[PDB]
């Protein structure tokens, strides 16, 4: 329950920062 | 609390994502 949003915010929270900060 | 905590933290981190991309973006326009 708490493991799956953890590692889900984890997973999506990196691989988009990295993609704005690439893109900015 | 499988899929409760799954999709709304889905759209949690949609609301996170925008938020950091304007909060990221703005600035840009301050320099330029």
């Amino acid at each position: 329950a708490e493991e799956e949003f953890n590692i889900e915010k984890g997973r999506l929270v990196q691989t988009q920062r990295l993609k704005i900060m690439e893109y900015y | 609390r499988k899929n409760r905590r799954l999709k709304q933290a889905k759209e949690e981190a949609q609301a996170e994502i925008e938020q950091y991309r304007l909060q990221r973006e703005k600035e840009f326009k301050a320099k330029e």
